[PDB]
């Protein structure tokens, strides 16, 4: 969740 | 003086020491860049390392776990390592990670091994952190220095001819191991193609063998993928980093392929390092999220 590039 | 750099390093990890200026100079920051691009251009594009060795997933910038992972797993060295890439952006201390790791590859090159993950380029610094560390906490220049090492990087390593290990995944073209001998280096890391889908690609439980990847580059490869790939190269396992897991590590498709993470609470997950013994055993050693 912290941007998909990836949580 | 490699030594008084692991010390001076080890000294701020042990300490838990926390400061804006780095506690190398951006002069001995500059050799040490130096020292590994030459070792790493030195060694092929694709590695084949013998057990035993140790097995080490994304640790980005989180220095204090890889403090953890040294005290825990042994300190080279005694301990063979490999790093599946993915050393910065992220964490705070992207800076002192990177750094520790570049002086144990500078001292014991043969028994230290390290693979370009996909953050290990010079767009993707830009966007998620390790760009700006290097801008405030030493300069434009030093961040050049790290991007020209990085592109030097190697792309995968066999293990006992049975352990293909790579950061991301497989690809669509790869055909042979000598495509992967025969990535140019250095190089950039484009939007596309073999290298690309290396550092970027993910499994999955999906119906077609290649899809688009929901990260927005590369490919998703499903278990049929895996079992064409393992078949057509003789290996047993597929050993990658790249997917953070909840529980440090996880198989996949029967344990033909592995995930190691290696970055404790990234968004609460696990950490975890995969140990390889001379007979091609596989166990683990954890990290806990606090
Ligand atoms: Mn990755
Ligand atoms: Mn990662």
């Amino acid at each position: 969740x912290l941007x998909r590039x990836x949580x | 003086d490699i030594d008084s750099l692991i010390d001076k390093l080890l000294n701020a990890g042990f300490s838990g020491k926390r400061t804006k200026n780095v506690c190398l100079k951006n002069t001995e920051i500059e050799l040490i860049c130096a020292s590994a691009r030459e070792i790493f251009l030195s060694q092929p594009s694709l590695l084949e390392l013998a057990p035993p060795v140790k097995v080490v997933g994304d640790v980005h910038g989180q220095y204090h776990d890889l403090i953890r992972i040294f005290s825990k797993c042994g300190f080279p060295p005694k301990t063979n390592y490999l790093f599946l890439g993915d050393y910065v952006n992220r964490g705070k201390q992207s800076l002192e990670t990177i750094l520790l790791l570049l002086c144990y590859k500078i001292k014991y090159p043969e028994n230290f091994f390290l693979l370009r993950g996909n953050h290990e380029c010079a767009n993707v610094t830009r966007v998620y952190g390790f760009y700006d560390e290097c801008k405030r906490r030493c300069n434009i220049k030093t961040w050049k220095l790290f991007i020209d090492t990085f592109n030097t990087l190697p792309i995968a390593a066999i293990v006992a001819g049975k352990i293909f290990c790579v950061h991301g995944g497989l690809s669509p073209v790869l055909n042979s191991m000598d495509e992967i001998r025969n990535i140019a280096r250095p190089t950039d890391v484009p939007d596309f193609g073999l290298l690309n889908d290396l550092l970027w690609s993910d499994p999955a439980d999906t119906i077609n063998e290649w899809e688009d990847n929901e990260r927005g580059v590369s490919y998703v490869f499903s278990k049929v993928a895996i079992n064409k790939f393992l078949s057509k190269f003789n290996f047993d396992l597929v050993c990658r980093a790249h997917m953070v897991v909840e529980d440090g590590y996880e198989f996949f498709n029967d344990r033909t392929l592995v995930t190691v993470f290696s970055a404790p609470n990234y968004c609460d997950n696990w950490g975890a390092v995969m140990g390889v013994s001379e007979d091609l055993l596989c166990s683990f050693e954890l990290l806990d999220p606090l």
